[PDB]
RNA sequence: AGUUCUAUUGUGUUAGCAUGGUUUCG
């Protein structure tokens, strides 16, 4: 059934180990509690159509770039006016757009994704395994 | 008879180990 | 002859004696019922089985007495 | 050697086709063309390098096309990565 | 009262394979007497047997074709040098004797024989012969469907052959998988191949006469070089062809023909037990005492020792069932 | 509407007799 | 280290590849031998490596794992024997006599393991031969039933 | 579940 | 095979079925 | 009683559209040419109809032989009957080219004139703004 | 790394040989 290379080395995942996950939960709980302790603050949630139909495909943050000259422009540029926290479920897909975003980002992803694209740690601020 | 059934059950319980080998695995059946 | 010995090896002497007596009693009841229904059975299956079991029990009693004398 | 085929309860065209297949898989025509004319050693080096680079690609693409045809014939669906930790338990 | 073997096992297919279910004991032994008593009682109970005991269910495909393919691959991996087969003679190794499912088959054959003889007694000999012929025909029809991994089973159940998913023709050496015969040929006898091994060089040469490549022969690089050298030397010595596979008369290894004959007769007497081969080896032992009969003599000694051990065991059992058979379980487990 | 009651009555009798025999 | 431990255990016990042979994840083809974490091979190598970490040699850990899984096999075998003992009475409930002497051999067939509950073996050879024996017995049963039906018809015609 |  | 306690529970469910579905 | 306790999900029992062997990425145009050669050697039967050629041959033979056609045209008649029986309910194939199917698997190597499309974002982005306070 | 031995040699020089394209003879 398989006719490919068989790896000999397995890499551990310290970022998503039990104690690291517990610390992630502890550190994110305080920030979430402090954010909710303040009024009139909205949280955006981003995911993929294949991991969520009912959810709207267009929101205030979305920019919907349509021109070739605007390809480099981010699509979540204006999310900072409306939202105080972006909960992302597809950091690999949204990495180029969450880079240097002016609102805190809480990313949910798998150890495989983290290891295959470690650059997502430069766009994620809080991690929930 | 209930006692005859008990004797048959005792014989089936104090029986050999199915497979004659002393291996370290029980195999299910893939027939049917 | 080996299969019966292997199957009954786990059974202790007392348990085997109880089972033999139970089989003798069941054969007696079955033969009485057959006589009541017909009187003269058309087959001697249970008759021969009961005869063999009784002979075996008598021989086993004699063997136990022989063991007693040996001790 | 010389391939021998017996035309018995079959078509002479079919037997000729089988002989052609034997010749092609043995490269008989290739060798005949090679020996019909002089090939300089450098030309032979280049040709052998080209063949050794080319044919494995052809074999892999042949395997790929065979898989494509089988999947189209049997109406097979694209696979999804096997999610680990799935109990794989019968719903019975 | 003809038995099942007396009635139906004289046919070609039916008589080919005939397993043994019980040890054979000579007349005049406790085992023989107990067997006689059991046979008589079983026949009488077959007379006084009910209808529910002969209920049978319809036959269905035991395995799918893909599952059969998977099972065949796994059995081959279990025994990569030998061919997969239901070695019902070696059955005792895999299934404990006390849990043999063939006792039911033996008793059913006895019951069928008793039924046929009683039918002959009642209706008539001509009708009995008609029914025996019909039962023979039915057994012949159902002979090849019992094995779930055979082609007879597929043909009987009318199942189309599986269409396996395509696999690559050019794969890595890690995955090359030779057949058992090619595997045995390549391994030889743990000895590197020489030109004298004319009985095997035909495997690695194509019908065209060209020596086969390593991707086709599934040989190591060293083995490939050794085989190439052996074939070249044999060709130069004119004992191996140049443009075709060797004729069936060229397959003798380069060695003494009488030693080859001794080897072949030993192989026959071990695999099947040809009494003619045994007699030929017996006469050769004295006529040509310069050959090697070690394996034949060793097998003869093993058989004689096993016979003596069996006789001693029978004597012990006659005196009273001793601890040998009990040990064969308890001591074996303790070890 | 009658087959179900018949079948479950048979099941009741079988279960009762099996329990008694055991 | 599993790459070598699995090879060792498979070479010692080739029959472990039958287990979960139809389950996606266990690739038993030559050159792979990659099983799921819940496969007996994976459990064996995991236990062996755990004992090695605890500080035993490879061979000692191998023997300890073998003993542990033999004990597990014995437990499952005894559970199956209990199920067969239950099935003995379950089938005996079908005898009209119970509803003196039994009037059927079905309890004895169940005891021998040909009834509702069938035995568990260590190798696939055993299941192959078991299925062959089952098919042969069923064909003989059909023949015997037909013969006895003809017997009854002949008796009725004669009377 | 039985043996796996 | 089902244990005796589960057999008793199934018998109780069957008794409830007798009370409700069959008689009424 | 004893039997498999897990689903028979093995990809051999349930073949799936996948390439079970990987291979070093091939130049796109070289792979395209090889696939074209394979298709030409296979002679993909996308003709007007399989039966059209048999009917044409039968009609031509009948026209050539207006008198002894009954005996002359029998191989053609049998061939046309077979073609009608086999490809009578024939529908032209509607599937993607193997070239595109393999671009999906990423078998080929990006050249100057071929690049894999970037992951879609506009179609796949799903946003859900909800209140989070108090 | 080096020296000695060990198992293996599509390496280089070697007397001869088996086979073969080609030409040749009838």
């Amino acid at each position: 059934m398989n006719f490919n290379r068989i790896p000999t080395r397995l890499s551990t995942h310290y970022v998503c180990d039990p104690y690291t996950t517990l610390m992630h939960y502890r550190r994110t709980f305080k920030f979430l509690q402090a954010l909710k302790a303040k009024p009139n603050c909205r949280a955006l949630c981003l995911g993929n159509k294949n991991q969520v139909i009912s959810w709207p495909k267009h929101f205030d943050g979305l920019t919907v770039v349509t021109s070739a000259v605007a390809a480099q422009s981010s699509i979540l540029s204006s999310a900072s006016v409306y939202y105080s926290l972006i909960i992302c479920l597809d950091p690999v897909l949204f990495a180029k757009h969450l880079y240097r975003i002016n609102v805190p980002v809480l990313g949910v992803c798998t150890p495989r994704e983290i290891h295959e694209h470690p650059e997502i740690l430069k766009v994620i601020d809080y991690l929930l395994p | 008879x209930x006692x005859x059934x008990x004797x048959x059950x005792x014989x089936x319980x104090x029986x050999x180990x199915x497979x004659x080998x002393x291996x370290x695995x029980x195999x299910x059946x893939w027939x049917x | 002859r080996q299969r019966a010995v292997l199957t009954y090896a786990g059974f202790t002497e007392a348990e085997k004696l109880r089972l033999l007596d139970e089989k003798i009693d069941m054969l007696n009841k079955k033969l009485d019922e057959d006589y009541e229904l017909r009187g003269a059975p058309q087959n001697l299956v249970y008759l021969q089985l009961r005869d063999h079991l009784q002979a075996a029990k008598i021989s086993y009693r004699e063997k136990l007495y022989v063991r007693e004398t040996q001790k | 050697m010389s391939c021998h085929r017996h035309v018995f309860r079959a078509a002479p065209a079919a037997v000729f086709a089988s002989v052609q297949r034997w010749g092609r898989r043995n490269n008989v025509h290739k060798l005949t063309l090679l020996v019909q004319t002089y090939e300089k050693p450098c030309v032979k080096r280049t040709r052998i390098a080209e063949e050794k680079a080319y044919y494995p690609r052809w074999f892999y693409l042949r395997y790929a096309t065979e898989v494509i045809r089988y999947s189209l014939k049997h109406h097979l669906r694209l696979g999804q990565a096997l999610d680990p930790n799935d109990d794989q338990r019968l719903d019975a | 009262s003809p038995s099942f073997e007396q009635q139906f096992l004289n046919d070609k297919l039916l008589g080919q394979n005939t397993l043994q279910f019980t040890k054979v004991s000579e007349k005049g032994t406790a085992d023989a007497l107990f067997a006689e008593c059991l046979e008589s009682i079983r026949h009488r109970r077959f007379k006084l047997d009910p209808d529910v005991d002969n209920r049978s269910s319809e036959a269905v495909e035991k395995l799918t074709q893909e599952e059969r393919a998977i099972a065949e691959k796994i059995f081959q991996r279990v025994d990569p040098e030998r061919k997969i087969a239901p070695r019902l003679e070696s059955r005792g190794c895999y299934i404990d004797p006390l849990w043999d499912p063939f006792k039911r088959v033996e008793e059913l054959q006895q019951q069928v024989a008793q039924d046929l003889t009683e039918y002959a007694k009642l209706v008539g000999a001509a009708e009995a012969r008609r029914q025996r012929l019909l039962v023979r025909a039915s057994l012949r029809r159902q002979y090849r469907m019992h094995d779930p991994l055979s082609e007879g089973h597929r043909r009987f159940f009318g199942a189309q052959r599986a269409d396996p998913f395509p696999t690559p023709h050019r794969v890595h050496e890690r995955f090359w998988d030779p057949s058992p015969d090619v595997r045995v040929a390549l391994k030889n006898n743990n000895v590197p191949i020489s030109w004298r091994d004319l009985h095997i060089l035909h495997h690695f040469v194509g019908e065209n006469g060209l020596i086969l490549p390593r991707r086709t022969t599934h040989a190591s690089r060293y083995q490939q070089r050794c085989i190439f050298k052996a074939i070249c030397m044999a060709r130069r010595m004119a004992l191996f062809p140049y443009d075709w596979k060797p004729t069936q008369g060229e397959l003798m290894p380069v060695m003494d023909p009488l030693q080859y004959l001794v080897d072949e007769l030993t192989s026959r007497y071990k695999a099947t037990g040809d009494l003619r081969a045994d007699a030929m080896l017996c006469v050769m032992l004295s006529k040509y005492p310069k050959l090697n009969y070690f394996r034949y003599l060793q097998y003869k000694a093993q058989t004689q020792k096993s016979e003596v051990e069996a006789m001693q065991q029978q004597e012990e059992e006659d005196r009273g069932d001793f601890s040998r058979l009990l040990r064969k379980y308890k001591r074996a487990t303790t070890d | 509407r009658a087959e179900l009651v018949a079948a479950q009555v048979r099941e009741k009798l079988a279960i009762k007799m099996a329990n008694a025999l055991a | 280290k599993y790459l070598s431990l699995t090879q060792a255990v498979l070479k010692k016990y080739p029959n472990m590849r039958f287990q979960d042979c139809y389950v996606d994840g266990n690739d038993w083809s030559k050159g792979n031998d990659s099983y799921r974490a819940d496969h007996p091979v994976m459990q064996f190598v995991a236990l062996q490596l755990r004992l090695m970490n605890l500080g035993l040699d490879r061979h000692a850990a191998f023997r300890e794992a073998e003993q542990a899984f033999y004990a597990r096999r014995m437990q499952l075998e005894k559970q199956q024997k209990l199920n067969m003992a239950a099935a003995v009475v379950a089938a005996a409930a079908r005898d009209p006599s119970a509803f003196s002497v039994p009037s059927s051999s079905l309890p004895r067939l169940t005891a021998m393991g040909l009834g509702d509950v069938q035995p568990l073996f260590t190798s696939g050879q055993a299941y192959w031969q078991f299925e062959i024996a089952k098919s042969q017995a069923n064909h003989l049963l059909r023949i015997r039933s037909v013969l006895r039906r003809m017997k009854a018809q002949a008796e009725a015609a004669a009377q | 579940v039985r043996t796996g | 095979l089902l244990s005796f306690a589960e057999r008793r529970e199934e018998l109780a469910k069957g008794r409830e079925a007798l009370a409700e579905k069959a008689y009424e | 009683m004893n039997g498999c306790s897990k689903r028979k999900s093995h990809r051999l029992l349930k073949p799936v559209f996948e390439l079970q062997q990987s291979f070093p990425k091939i130049q796109h145009w070289q792979g395209a040419e090889i696939l074209h050669r394979l298709k030409q050697k296979e002679k993909d039967a996308a003709v007007i109809h399989p039966c059209i050629d048999t009917w044409g041959d039968y009609a031509q033979c009948l026209r050539r032989y207006p008198a002894t056609s009954a005996a002359r045209c029998r191989v053609e008649s049998d061939r046309h009957t077979r073609c009608l029986q086999q490809h009578g309910r024939w529908k032209p194939s509607d599937s993607l080219e193997a070239l595109k199917l393999l671009e999906m698997f990423k078998v080929f190597n990006e050249t100057a004139r071929f690049k894999y499309p970037p992951p879609p974002v506009h179609s796949l982005v799903r946003g859900c703004a909800f209140p989070f306070s108090d």
